């Protein structure tokens, strides 16, 4: 074979060995071999391969698979612009710690300011936001040198993928994988025996231990990427969405602001609430910072320590736990009054019947803006569901792309365990700018793999919903609603698409339906600020 | 300006015993570059009461010959008319000529700093200094308009000799030999 | 307050440098100059534009700069402004387009602790940008206000130079942070001059050419204009401007032995283009603007920005040359009747057919350029629009609706309707900037755009070529084929755009028609026959 | 002023945090944290190091940083700095080194328009750095003084986490910029740090058998394994060793290895390099930190800890320690029959000197081979080499540095201060004599000695392929690139103590602890280097 399909070969049999399950790609002439190797091995099962058009939403596609499941993924391009399209996915993927691998095809780089057509300057162009950039050689017509070629092309493959899970570091995130090659691009050295990786790196243990003491009147504040804490699990718990919870103590965002907690452990990354952000910026308050990797928020100044785990003595006071959990029901009492008491459905009341609509076993996809915090305020109970959001940078671009992804991984990994049952649910709730926005996400091709169990709520108020819990003549365009025709746009990409008003909810998404459906449901915004000063003034 | 030629290289990296692939015929370069001639004309009229300071890299102007001339000493000097450094805050000029880059002069970089003075950039290349925040063109040359009055010639002409024998004077009475000294030894 | 002044002095001067027209996203932050900014497009000094689409708002911003030759700047202010701005950044790079990337850092805030809200940082500002330049934080004191209004404007015309390449000849985009802290102008040059003035420039770099030697003109993108080559037979791609009378059909090319070449501006077109450019045997010179030249073989003799001639072309191989056009032409116009099925070069055939001198034509990438080109446009009097710089199918909804505000806007200040921009893109191309039909009804919104979309439902360009063969008939549908099965009349009802699907025939009547707004035409085609209409072709030259 | 408490904030918070020196360089602007170093400077907190050249500033620093494990910051002030600092930086990085860089960037000027005579800024910095923090400009708001302290401490904090790889085991340089316009709020009692980082341990377990014909080759950043002590081992000179059973380099060729655990980054001796790429000898690394050594690609598995089952087969261990001693006895009784004093004559001498306690800090190029190959016992003994690029560049601010750095070691602990030790060659002491440029007001090491072995050139490319004799005619000029400079008048000109002697006065000198800094000069010969190691080997 010539050198670009015996390298394009070798590299993705060592990304199957070292764990990769899904593959996005999008077409180009000069990815080629990589498009050729990678159809071949979804053909055998090795993969599944998933075709789409546009980068950009390909990406947040590629990070979907990723969370559904936790494998590390990787998306292919051609060389140009469709590598610049890939920036807002590496970014999220850099700040939500996704091992996102982003497979590149580049003309050689002896042309780079010759003018050759459809190059640029991709070899950093990610520069901070990656975790590595590595660059294989341009394969030479070496028929001597095969064996040492195959043996360096599956190292720097194996580079890649620790670089990505964070198998040496303990912190996953992007990494910007570049292959130049050159023609002709159109069509195998073996690797380890028994499948294994060429370069075998074990997961790592990152360990940091820190002595806390319980008795002090603590309150725990966990965000994204938050580990689990059984030593911590009687503690009363401001718990993000997608913040995997150690217990049952659960302390109401709004809640807090009525407690004097004397000290706080915040674990993993918090983004939502201002509640949270307020008390984290009191330099009177110490805060212990446990999150899973190197890395530690900075949202807190008088941060006291870091670590990883708790080494704890004493026992929180009965009466301060007591306390907490009255507090707790009070403010998700006013709450559930306040939406009893409120004339209009808005997206706080979607989002208070989409959390009572799930079940155990559900995945749930929340779209940036209200509807993750909505469902915070709901007071969804999350134990036993996974709970996915792009907290990263907690952008609207590509939330259709990582609600699908992430029903896909989330199925492939249920037919794995061998159950006869149909596929877990994914439900997403999205507003509707952010819908229409990543509404491309819905394409997918006849020939591409289509999640089974998919329904996509869309919470419609026509326009900027949070925008009422507060500028710009860039705010110009949310002082007047959209009128996209939400039904319209699903019916362009073919997908299953339904109104409903919020009672039907719940009963609309007990039955299957087509593996992937619409539900849209009209809200109101113009009531929002009323309806949430009708909260507070309850508390 | 400089240009970084990075090449790799793998073993065998040192000749083999003894062919070389040719280039073009007649010792021509492979791609044949000429040298550009970057040109900006820029209408001046020097009637004005103009100064003419030259830094680095400035260019050569005949029909500016005539105008007092601060002149770095790295600067190809092109006018027949010197002007010293000294002399400069004791003169008010209506307008500057700035050739090239200027950097050696605080009270060139103070009479530049001035925003009321109007400065007209000459350089040799695309690039211009940006020491003074009123410069109000740029070019490569000036067209000229008028002539310089000869009440102002006479002015600088006469700073220029003070400044020239307070240098002359104060080190000839010094009692220790300094840096200057030396200076005006070698020059 | 001293950032107020500021804003308002350095929107005063890019006004007088010639901005009429600024692209803004609504972020997490307050924009760049955004009161500024608010006052001018009140007064009706600037026009603003919003999007909520980061990526379609660069490409807007580039559509804006290249309908009139206009500087445009972009205030964009979130933590995924620069990801999504790349694809804009890049192009504006390699096109040459001036595009003013406005930022606004705080630096009473922390920087690298994590995650910045205002701009989060990648690898190709250093890369792609003609300039970084950053004004100071507006100090507070009275007394220099005459001093920092002089180093404001000063500032701003150099981001004005670099951008449209007032001094250099080679236009790109520039970085301009204007810092802030939270929470009547000083005026500039009288008559409305910019501060610092750059009269006009010349890079004069005259190579000796002999005419008598047969010679071909091959003129790509940013080429420029040479009264001396006018009669020379040129291949000239659909954004270059044209010299002379004398056109060569690309397919002509091959069945021609152009003894040297004279190249002018960027090709990007035609493997017969890169073959003969590449060939040892011909000397290759390259006539362009700017401090690179075009040469991916490495083969050409010479480069510089105009030729000096002596003689002139034979006559034997003029005639040569025109009698291959005119086999060229046939046989694409016969076998083009011969076809039942129609296809994006049946589509570009009547598009081309039906404009006329003043029409502005913006061409996507993929098949729609190249089928321009084989359909043998007459591009006088026209002007032609295409991203070349990247060659992108990214950014092209937004990038036609920019060029036909910018052509409509210069329209306008004559005081005569407005002049017609017709647009022509592939569905993977609508597909990829659909988002960019999303225009507010607070925003600007053409009079005069119809975009033509040719629809064989994927990218017709694979099945010209090496994944084409009918050997990788079977794994090729999938991964270049890529077919969606979108309805493009139900995406533009959704966005209230007045959208309709009509044969090819029907092309030439309804553009003529006035539609009165901004419109979408589309044309099913055929891609499943392709390359045997191709193969039809070249066997009739 | 709000910045001058700013600038006392952060000064206290970086010596809470480890750092106990300060390199500055004179510029057109002031150094960042100025006063406030000097402030810390007089009262003894912090001990400040001030120099003209800027790039021998940068490796004073280094030394500075791996004379003791400490952070230390240098902070500059010019358009030349950050081209000068560069190559520091770089070793900084490679080697793992946590070199803070401060500057001191002014938000009311203007940027890009011209040339900044602070940080003219190259593209290295974003490939380099663990990290890039800067301050925001210290505004006017008593009622914000607690915030701001909490934030500028933790700030401080994250940049020392940063540098000393605190919770991510990966030292390395960290750019820290202060913002200038142009009654100190306490941190935590006690002198704690703001943000306390508890010990953190990576541990990547991988299983070995060693009853596999198994050698140990061990490189810079190697680490210490006690269940691989008895293993026969290729050490370099910076690597800890773990055990008693040396491995000759030389005996590496005769011998083949089943299976190689290697330690850290290897960097000597062709034969490691083949050895590591054989396709048939399974690799495995144990490393601390996010990367690998691998140039071919060949490498098993990596890690950082060995769970070993079995034991080596004892005629393996009997013929690699059988063929150790043919290699020592090769080298030492070609260098007794070999007539000239030659570089690995003097590497044998100053290892034969040198006890327990003792600093060595190596030059690259012929002496860290030359003490590998005489064979130094590196046990007690604390080396230093600038492996992670291998330059010649700044060896003798990096041995000053490191010296000044042991010495206040010793002080701290409340005898005379342990000697350090620094062997380079010829063409390394001329590249960085200006760091021997030290100002009466500045820290100068009390028992540092730096012996130069001056075969007039480069004897490293006597020993490759362009030394082979076919290139006799070419190889001289741009090869061994003599030129005759007198180290003796050189050494004068900075007023630094200098003699010339021989191998065999070598010991007797440094033995005695001498005026302070001094350099001793012995003349060698690299005519006969092709042909004695042609000998050594031709014993073999
Ligand atoms: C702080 C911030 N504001 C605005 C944006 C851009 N943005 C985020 S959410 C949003 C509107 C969300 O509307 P929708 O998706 O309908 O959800 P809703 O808030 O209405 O529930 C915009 C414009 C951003 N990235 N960050
Ligand atoms: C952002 C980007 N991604 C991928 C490509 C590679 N590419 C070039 S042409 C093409 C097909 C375009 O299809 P369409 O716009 O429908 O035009 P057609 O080929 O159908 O005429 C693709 C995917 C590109 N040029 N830009
Ligand atoms: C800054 C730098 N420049 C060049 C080199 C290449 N180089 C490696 S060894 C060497 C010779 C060193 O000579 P010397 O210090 O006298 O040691 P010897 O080999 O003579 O013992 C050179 C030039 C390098 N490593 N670093
Ligand atoms: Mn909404
Ligand atoms: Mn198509
Ligand atoms: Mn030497």
């Amino acid at each position: 074979m010539n050198p670009s399909t015996t390298q394009a070969r070798v590299v993705v049999d060592e990304l199957i060995r070292g764990g990769v399950r899904d593959v996005v790609l999008c077409p180009g002439s000069r990815n080629a071999p990589l498009a050729f190797a990678l159809q071949d091995a979804d053909r055998s099962g090795r993969i599944r391969l998933h075709v789409r058009i546009d980068e950009r939403t390909a990406g947040y596609l590629a990070i979907g698979l990723a969370i559904g499941a936790g494998a590390p993924v990787c998306v292919a391009m051609t060389s140009g612009t469709a590598v610049a399209n890939l920036g807002p996915a590496v970014v999220e993927a850099n700040y939500a710690r996704v091992p996102l691998i982003v497979l590149s095809a580049n003309r050689p780089y002896e042309l780079l300011g010759t003018g050759a057509n459809q190059t640029m300057e991709q070899l950093g162009y990610f520069g901070t936001q990656v975790r590595a950039s590595i660059s294989l050689g341009l394969a030479e017509d070496a028929p001597e040198r095969t064996s040492a070629l195959n043996a360096t092309w599956r190292s720097a493959t194996c580079r890649v993928l620790a670089a990505a899970t964070g198998a040496r570091t303990a912190n996953a995130g992007p990494v910007h994988f570049d292959i130049p090659l050159r023609e002709p691009l159109v069509p195998t050295p073996p690797g380890r025996p028994a499948g294994k990786p060429w370069t075998y790196t074990p997961p790592v243990t990152f360990d940091q231990p820190l002595d806390i003491d319980l008795s002090v009147d603590t309150v725990v504040i966990s965000g994204h990427g938050a580990g689990v804490h059984p030593n911590l699990a009687a503690l009363p718990t401001v718990a993000e969405p997608t913040a995997p919870r150690s217990g049952d103590n659960p302390l109401h965002p709004l809640a807090l602001p009525l407690l004097r907690p004397q000290q706080v452990i915040m674990l993993g990354r918090p983004t939502l609430h201002r509640p949270v952000s307020v008390l984290l910026a009191d330099a009177e308050v110490p805060v212990f910072a446990l999150t899973t990797g190197p890395r530690w928020p900075d949202v807190s100044g008088n941060s006291q320590a870091t670590g990883t785990r708790a080494v704890t003595t004493g026992a929180p006071r009965p009466a301060w736990l007591d306390r907490c959990a009255a507090m707790n029901r009070h403010a998700i009492a006013a709450v559930r009054e306040q939406l009893a008491a409120h004339p209009l459905t808005t997206g706080l009341h979607v989002a208070a019947a989409v959390s009572h609509a799930l079940r155990p076993g559900d995945q749930l996809v929340l779209g940036a803006s209200n509807p993750v915090r909505d469902v915070a305020l709901a007071g969804l109970d999350t134990r036993g569901i996974r709970v996915r959001s792009n907290r990263g940078v907690a952008g609207i671009d590509g939330t259709v792309s990582t609600a699908i992804g992430a029903a896909l991984a989330y199925e492939g990994a249920h037919e794995r365990t061998g159950s006869p049952d149909s596929p877990p649910r994914t439900i997403a709730l999205i507003g509707d700018l952010t819908f229409v926005h990543d509404s491309s996400g819905l394409l997918i091709g006849p020939t591409e793999p289509i999640p089974r169990s998919l329904t996509i709520v869309v919470s419609n108020d026509n326009g900027g919903g949070i925008f009422e819990l507060l500028s710009d003549v860039s705010s110009r365009i949310f002082g007047t609603p959209h009128d996209v025709d939400v039904g319209a746009l699903c019916r362009a990409y073919h997908v299953e698409s339904r109104q409903i008003e919020v009672d039907e909810l719940g009963p609309t998404l007990d039955q299957p339906g087509a593996g992937m459906r619409v539900l849209e449901v009209k809200a109101d915004r113009s009531s929002l600020r009323q309806l949430h000063a009708a909260i507070k003034a309850a508390l | 300006g400089p240009v970084h030629f990075d090449i790799p290289l793998r073993e065998p990296l040192v000749p083999d015993p003894e062919v070389t692939p040719p280039g073009r015929p007649a010792g021509k370069p492979w791609t044949y570059t000429p040298p550009v001639t970057f040109d900006q004309p820029l209408d001046i009229d020097l009637s004005v009461d103009t100064v003419v300071i030259s830094g680095h890299g400035a260019g050569v102007h005949p029909n500016l010959a005539a105008l007092p001339t601060v002149a770095e000493p790295t600067a190809p000097r092109s006018g027949d008319n010197p002007l010293h450094p000294l002399a400069l805050p004791l003169l008010r000029p209506q307008q500057v000529i700035m050739l090239g880059r200027p950097t050696l002069h605080r009270p060139v970089s103070v009479l530049l700093a001035d925003a009321e003075v109007p400065v007209f950039a000459l350089t040799t290349g695309p690039r211009w200094p940006d020491v003074s925040g009123n410069s109000q063109a740029t070019g490569t040359r000036a067209v000229t308009t008028g002539a310089p009055r000869p009440a102002w010639l006479d002015r600088c002409a006469a700073m220029n000799r003070h400044a020239i024998a307070a240098v002359r004077e104060q080190l000839a009475a010094h009692p220790l030999t300094t840096g200057l000294h030396v200076a005006a030894a070698v020059s």
